[PDB]
């Protein structure tokens, strides 16, 4: 006829034997059938929705399905630990994770257990994992700088603080490095006394080898930068429900900084592995497969995660928390449900081409499929002026090379000469972050066509020599770009003159 | 768990009832009260057969229970809690089903075989007795298990006789012999 | 009235209540469950028997203690509408979330309403022009019409719509509604700011705009009834104020998507892909409440975030049914660098005709379509064997088509921020002349690059002088 959870013979036997089990089922439960990393518990009638429960196995779970007579907890933990008819006690609180200031230079897991084991986490509070996005009214436009040290990603992609900006590209191109370079570049920003010049960068590692992350941590401490950055970890080892809760928890920690008004940044690497995790969880919850077998609430998950990163209003102290979610594109095909969903949410994407990567640019920023919907201003005015038209130029090189494969018009050839020469200038090797002051003249040179004086072979020589030359000839110009942050007509002329001077030699 | 496992679906209620009242050792009492309420089911045929139909509310269902226990107070007490369960679970179609299941389960706990000697004719009482004697004589009855034996008339059994009890049958039929004949005299 | 219930289940934000009292709220009633954090408005969607309804919860469920008292607030949720909704940004509930304080509600109107009748239709045909050349040539709009846009949203998709707001709504005198379902909060903040700046919303004095904003953060169920909420405000303008309205919806894929999620939870077995079985009816009802009636003809702009550009996914397909014009926007054409990124063989309007917009316009468009179709047809052939190795007559056509494609590139006003190129809005009469000339190869004596990202024919000529330098 029908199957009801009370039909379970031991439960059924208590009801027959008089009735119930003395109101023990309002705040403690006893586990019923269990497996598939979800448990069905009898009682816990005072359970709050999305409460954290602690099982006597030590495993803690988030109530997901509140059903008449039974609750379907999701086990943040391994199955072997949990056993049937175990007594579940209510934590009594909605899932919260400790948040505070003393997570800078800490590796924690998703439960906030310090897996760096640099003692207990110094956390002011705990804050609920899910928190609503700031509305239209608490939002405020971005204008703060985020300089990545990668000229392309800092002259074709303007990034500022409190934004939502996608970083997308191909599997195991050491995808991480672009972000690592940003963290390094804003070392001197983060050596800045002003804490609106300090970023607190959170690296959420989802679905990555526990070994690889440990190498990264050591790398970060070699590059002396761990102390201004947080690492949240949800490794490959870590259980799929933990992985599901990992980005949300990380964003709570960031929000404590954000809600100090202080400027932060968070990199969620890789949400594609969250998609697989949510898929696993959903399928094991027997929720009907969505497209590409990825659940239908995957859009909801990502959108809730992403939209909690913001540049708050003046009232809220201009609470920056930049978001850079790192998507591992399926075969480099941006048509694909998970990538497209992210693209629509984010403002700007930074697609990278394998062909260019292979063709010796590490990093190799495809600019056909990199856009930044951050638009004009979010980076230094000097780097708006000099950067002027370069997006056009490299999409004129793109156009030129579209039809390059018959006869060439002098206009196309001139562009090809600029394009190729510009491409050499673009090239940057990993762990070479470039100062803002340094980026202005290089871009000036190419834009003002003074880079035709250099041949492709000698572009690299020109770059290093030019920077050394500028400093030796007059570091005054660069100091002006350092403080003024703008090129006065005199400074601009002086720079034109200076560029011409070096170009000549 | 208490003797004789029944894998009844909605018979899980009967199983539960059995073990629950076995552990309270009020099984004979249960069986008797169950007979009495079962009797009052048969003796309530209008709206006690014709309102075993699912259309009752929670509140209206409860009031059907209340009318039944007004009719008699001979109830196990555990089966009054079971009555509550059946009202709440709105188990009413498999209500006499549960009664039958508990009865079988109970009288199995007491020990009592069942049996039938389906035949193509209604055999003699002399036959019933002679066969019953024979069956008790055969090691099939080992005692602690009694017997019911009903010879039934079924035209379907063509040839022989068929004895059935304890999931052990001797099935004499004409059909199997006919079958062998047919097959070989066509091949 | 106080009609109690308890929350038996909370399977997502599709709570099930058991109204203890046999007095059972009817379907499409609204219920208030009181909570320490505000209240929750839930809407009865099924009666599952034994006085246990299953209710959509329009707010994000959490904290719920199993068995929570309910009170029945009855009927379809009645939003508050008015001239004092103009300026306001309103929550799904109707709460002014831009905190211009409470709406002085004249009429509070039910969320659910029925589309006007076949006889009540007043079928328009009045041309609405934008000044966007590609739009004008290929699929000219009509005021009161139903306009449609497809492809990846916020791929400048949002920007395209913003350009439409900039052009069309700064040429529309009546009211205008922007309703953004799953809107990007920063973009919304910018838009609100821009609107306030351009006086379209003016905090003091009247606003000829009203706003509904639905963030994609907000749970699916809330997003489902964002559309209906906006649609009610639109009805107040259409009917009660009478006045013709603009309407923007961005994106209605989010409406469909939300529906598919809740359908599963409701218990409805999911139809193909996963979509709600009631997809067609709901879309139909909604898009016929934006219809052209004797009481008002409401210009609608519908934006579909086509998922992975699967138009074959039934929801975009069924959008075409409820449209009179479409302007499917192609990612490929975006890759080709064209802004507007409009697919040129996948735009249509019924307004395009040889007498509706005249024979000359129609002939020009016909030739453009044919020329481009040839060029696309020979794309394989060209690549394997050069266009040099293809016919001379065709080679002229190919070169011409490359020019035409570039000619269609036109900068835009609020694209000016992103592109960095000052916008161009070119008169429709001018457009026909300009394209006609190009087709007659009059100006096909100058570079292909000249035609790229510029407005009128005169601009191309001037840019030839620029290129020459």
């Amino acid at each position: 006829t029908k199957a009801q959870p009370t039909e379970v013979s031991s439960i059924l036997e208590e009801r027959i034997k008089g009735v119930s089990d003395e109101a023990n089922l309002n705040e403690t439960g006893r586990v019923l059938a269990v497996g598939d990393g979800i448990a069905r518990v009898f009682g816990l009638n005072n359970i709050q929705a999305e409460e954290l429960v602690e099982f006597s196995s030590g495993v803690k779970g988030m109530a997901l399905n509140l059903e008449p007579g039974q609750v379907g907890i999701v086990l943040f933990g391994s199955d072997r630990l949990v056993k049937e008819g175990e007594l579940v006690k209510r934590t009594g609180n909605i899932v919260d994770v400790p948040v505070g200031p003393g997570l800078l230079g800490r590796v924690v897991d998703a439960l906030g257990n310090p897996i760096d084991g640099k003692g207990p986490i110094d956390a002011a509070g705990r804050s609920r994992a899910q928190v609503k996005a700031p509305g239209i009214l608490p939002r405020r436009s971005v204008h703060e700088p985020v300089q990545t040290g990668l000229k392309a990603v800092d002259a074709l992609v303007p990034i500022g603080r409190g934004q939502r900006e996608l970083i997308i590209g191909d599997r195991q191109t050491g995808k991480t490095a672009v972000a690592l370079d940003t963290i390094l570049n804003q070392k001197r920003w983060n050596n800045g006394s002003d804490e609106s010049k300090k970023l607190y960068c959170v690296y959420v590692a989802v679905g990555q080898k526990r070994s690889t992350v440990a190498q990264l941590v050591q790398t970060l401490e070699q590059h002396d930068a761990m102390k201004y950055s947080i690492i949240v970890a949800a490794t490959a080892s870590e259980a799929a429900p933990l992985q599901y809760l990992a980005p949300f928890t990380a964003a709570s920690i960031g929000e404590w900084f954000r809600d100090n008004g202080k400027h932060a940044l968070i990199v969620y690497d890789d949400l594609s592995k969250q998609a697989v995790a949510y898929r696993q969880l959903s399928l094991l919850l027997r929720r009907p497969p969505g497209r590409e077998a990825y659940p239908g609430d995957v859009f909801y998950l990502h959108s809730r995660l992403l939209e909690r990163a913001a540049k708050l209003s003046e009232k809220e102290g201009s609470g920056s928390l930049t978001a850079l979610p790192v998507i591992e594109t399926q075969g480099g095909d941006v048509s694909a449900y998970i990538p497209t969903n992210v693209i629509s949410i984010t403002d700007g994407q930074i697609f990278l081409e394998a062909e260019l990567f292979y063709k010796g640019i590490r990093p190799a920023i495809n600019v056909g499929l990199s856009v930044s919907r951050v638009g004009s201003a979010a980076q230094v005015k000097a780097l708006k002026q000099v950067a002027g038209s370069l997006k056009l130029f490299l999409a004129q090189y793109r156009e030129v090379a579209a039809f390059a494969q018959s006869d060439l018009d002098a206009s196309t050839k001139q562009t090809l000469v600029r394009g190729e020469r510009l491409t050499q200038l673009l090239k940057q090797n990993q762990y070479s972050p470039l100062a803002t002051e340094e980026q202005v003249p290089l871009i000036y040179a190419g834009v003002n066509g003074h880079l035709d004086g250099i041949e492709l072979s000698r572009i690299g020589e020109f770059e290093s020599s030019f920077l050394s030359y500028l400093k030796s000839n007059h570091n005054e110009l660069l100091t002006e770009i350092r403080e003024k942050g703008e090129l006065s007509k005199e400074l601009l002329a002086s720079l034109k003159s200076a560029t011409e001077s070096f170009v000549a030699t | 768990p208490p003797p004789v496992r029944l894998f009844g679906v909605e018979g899980t209620y009967a199983t539960a009832l059995y073990q629950a009242a076995a552990k309270n050792s009020s099984i004979d009492a249960a069986f008797q009260s169950l007979q009495k309420v079962e009797s009052t089911v048969k003796k309530n045929p209008k709206l006690g057969h014709l309102l075993l139909n699912p259309a009752l509310s929670l509140k209206d269902r409860n009031s059907v229970i209340d009318a039944i226990v007004e009719t008699h107070k001979n109830l196990d007490g555990y089966v009054v809690n079971l009555l509550k369960v059946l009202s709440e679970n709105n188990r009413l179609g498999c209500f006499e089903k549960i009664a039958s299941d508990f009865g079988v389960l109970n009288d199995a706990h007491n020990g009592l075989l069942k049996g039938t000697v389906t035949s193509a004719e209604p055999l003699d009482p002399k036959s019933f007795k002679r066969i019953e004697k024979a069956l008790s004589a055969s090691k099939l009855v080992g005692q602690g298990k009694s017997l019911k034996l009903e010879n039934v008339v079924k035209p379907e059994i063509k040839g022989g006789l068929i004895v059935e009890l304890g999931d052990k049958t001797v099935d004499l039929s004409i059909s199997t012999k006919i079958q062998k004949l047919n097959k070989v005299l066509e091949d | 009235t106080p009609i109690t219930g308890k929350v038996t289940a909370v399977i997502g934000a599709i709570v099930d209540v058991h109204f203890e009292q046999s007095e059972l709220p009817a379907i499409l009633n609204a219920l208030e469950i009181k909570t320490p954090q505000g209240k929750l408005v839930l809407e009865v969607a099924q009666h599952l028997g034994e006085n246990t309804v299953r209710t959509i919860a329009m707010d994000g469920t959490e904290g719920l203690v199993r068995g929570e008292k309910v009170l029945d607030t009855g009927g379809p949720i009645s939003v508050p509408v008015g001239r004092e909704t103009l300026g306001r940004i309103i929550n799904v509930i109707g709460e002014p979330i831009d905190e211009r304080g409470p709406i002085k509600s004249k009429l509070r109107k039910p969320i659910h309403a029925d589309p006007p009748s076949f006889a009540e239709q007043s079928t328009s045909a009045e041309i609405l022009e934008t000044g966007i050349k590609v739009v004008d040539l290929l699929a000219p709009y009509a005021r009161g019409g139903k306009i449609g846009l497809f492809g990846g949203a916020g791929v400048g998709k949002t920007v395209f719509i913003q350009e439409l707001i900039n052009n069309i709504a700064k040429a529309h005198g009546g009211f205008s509604v922007f309703t953004g379902v799953g809107e990007r909060t920063r973009e919304g903040n910018d838009l609100y700011r821009e609107m306030k700046e351009t006086g379209v919303i003016n905090l003091e004095g009247e606003s000829k705009v009203a706003l509904v904003f639905g963030q994609m953060n907000e749970p699916p169920g809330a997003r489902a009834r964002v559309a209906l909420t906006g649609l009610t405000i639109a009805e107040y303008f259409r009917d009660e104020e009478g006045q013709d309205v603009l309407l923007f919806i961005d994106n209605i894929f989010r409406f469909t998507q939300a529906g598919s999620e809740v359908s599963a939870l409701l218990g409805r077995i999911p139809s193909a892909v996963g979509y709600q079985p009631t997809l067609a009816t709901d879309m139909g009802l909604l898009q016929e409440r934006i219809t052209t009636t004797k009481k008002g003809s409401v210009t609608s702009v519908q934006a579909v975030y086509v998922p992975a550009d699967d138009l074959t996914d039934p929801a975009p397909a069924t959008t075409f049914a409820h449209l009179d014009a479409t302007t499917v926007l192609s990612r490929g054409i975006s890759e080709l660098g064209i802004y507007p990124a409009v697919d040129p063989l996948d735009s249509k309007s019924r307004l395009l005709d040889a007498a509706v917009v005249g024979q000359e316009h129609y002939d020009v468009a016909s030739k453009v379509q044919e020329t481009l179709q040839t060029y696309k047809s020979l794309q394989d052939i060209i690549a394997i064997l050069g266009m040099d190795e293809l016919s001379e007559q065709d080679k002229l056509t190919v070169e011409r088509a490359r020019k035409i494609q570039r000619f269609l590139s036109q900068p835009f006003a609020v694209a000016e921020v992103f592109t960095g190129i000052p916008g161009k809005l070119v008169r429709l009469k001018d457009t026909v002349a300009s394209f006609k000339a190009v087709l007659e190869g009059k100006y096909d004596n100058i570079p292909e690059h000249a035609f790229y990202m510029v407005g009128g024919i005169e601009d191309v000529v001037a840019k030839a002088e620029k290129l020459a330098a």
